[PDB]
């Protein structure tokens, strides 16, 4: 992320460099040479320390805090949405096979894992339930 | 022990000696555009030297103090890292 | 005053002044040409005449700064704006990455 | 925090920093006429706006653009913690083939 660097660059260049050079641009626009030579005096000396690197760093830190809190809330309000089963809620063989080749097989492990599968689009749910019931009957038939 | 003697002396030099040197020459040359030019560019050079060194010395001071300040806040961030 | 101290001030004074001289020349070049007959060569000659005159002034500062009492402890490695500005950028990046981690 | 930047730029305006009577008296020893000064000052207001409106546009787009990249970045990690039930069935089919 490094959004602190982003806001620091934004304030320093897009805002602070822009308006600090806009002081000189207003100078060039007003000229009447002494007009601009004064224009760079009183507003700028009222501007002193409001554009310091210290003040830029302070306000950018405040903006970073605001944005960090806001994105923290945005992450918090999406932690909960899951249109799927979560990980760590399914046996070792399943969490291996679903994402990669298990590198080994064990039928006994498979049956005591598939026996743990819970009850629950609607078509996916239906095929899940039918397939799971068929699998349970298959391992029962084995044992018999 | 002599930092704001140095910067003050430089800043003092520019408004006390440089700025009037070009300004009076710039004012005098109303009859000669080419010489009034050399003095107008000298006056702009001395005005930009004035403002530039003023906020550049402000910048050396501000960068020093803010570097120490940011170092301290970095200590704070590291403390948070350790706690977690 | 130490020769290192006098030089370090001289490096700041000379280097910053020339950076003002070249910057103002190119910034104001639009209103420079119509009355120097549009001759960039004359602009270069005009630069040379003011460079030596500015050097005459700057050397005047040097031969008046050399007798000005100063210590020797202040480092020349830090007496330059660009280096400490690069340090500012470095510490800024450090700050951001540590925060996100 | 769009309003923060809006306040900062509005505060930073030269017209904000100097009132007309203020703007007059620093220039009173220098300029010739109040109304001529007002021309530059109404220019100062009629001018100092169009940067402000320009400044509003860049801060507004700046704050939403970062929100977009943060959101997609946050969303991506959640995809690594959930398992597609369809892929679970893809595995269960071959498990049933093995049992068969």
């Amino acid at each position: 992320t490094d959004t602190y660097n982003s806001i620091s660059n934004f304030i320093e260049n897009e805002l602070t460099a822009l308006l600090s050079s806009d002081d000189y641009l207003m100078d060039d626009l007003a000229g009447p040479n002494e007009v601009c030579r004064l224009l760079k005096a009183q507003v700028i000396e009222k501007r002193k320390d409001a554009m310091s690197r210290g003040k830029q760093d302070l306000l950018s830190k405040e903006i970073y805090d605001n944005e960090s809190e806001l994105r923290a809330s945005q992450s918090q309000q999406i932690m909960e949405l899951v249109g799927d089963i979560p990980k760590y809620s399914l046996g070792s063989e399943l969490r291996n096979r679903v994402e990669g080749e298990p590198q080994s097989t064990s039928i006994e492990r498979l049956i005591e894992d598939v026996l743990k599968l819970p009850q629950m689009d609607l078509k996916v749910l239906s095929e899940y339930s039918n397939l799971r019931k068929d699998l349970i009957l298959k391992c029962q038939a084995l044992q018999i | 022990t002599t930092i704001d003697v140095l910067s003050s002396l430089f800043i003092n030099l520019f408004e006390n000696d440089l700025i009037p040197q070009a300004l009076k020459d710039f004012n005098k040359s109303d009859d000669d555009q080419f010489r009034k030019l050399l003095y107008k560019l000298d006056l702009r050079l001395f005005q930009t030297i004035s403002d530039q060194m003023t906020r550049d010395l402000k910048d050396i001071l501000d960068i020093n103090v803010s570097n120490n300040e940011l170092c301290y806040q970095l200590k704070q961030v590291l403390a948070r890292k350790e706690d977690l | 005053p130490s020769k290192i101290m006098i030089g370090s001030i001289l490096r700041l004074l000379e280097t910053n002044t020339v950076s003002a001289l070249d910057s103002v020349f190119e910034k104001y070049e639009k209103e420079m040409n119509q009355m120097t007959h549009g001759d960039n060569n004359e602009v270069k000659r005009i630069y040379s005449k003011k460079e030596r005159l500015l050097e005459i002034i700057l050397t005047k500062i040097k031969k008046k700064l050399r007798q000005a009492k100063f210590p020797s402890r202040i480092s020349e490695r830090d007496l330059d704006i660009e280096y400490i500005y690069s340090k500012r950028q470095f510490i800024q990046n450090r700050y951001s990455q540590e925060l996100q981690n | 925090s769009e309003q923060l930047l809006h306040n900062y730029v509005s505060d930073s305006l030269l017209t904000t920093l100097i009132s007309f009577q203020e703007f007059k008296q620093q220039l009173q020893s220098y300029t010739s006429d109040e109304q001529q000064l007002q021309h530059w000052y109404e220019l100062l207001q009629a001018r100092d706006a169009r940067v402000t409106s320009e400044l509003e546009a860049r801060i507004k787009q700046f704050f939403i653009t970062l929100r977009s990249r943060l959101l997609r970045f946050l969303e991506s990690e959640q995809l690594s913690h959930s398992l597609s039930l369809e892929t679970l069935i893809d595995a269960l089919y071959k498990i049933n083939d093995l049992l068969q």
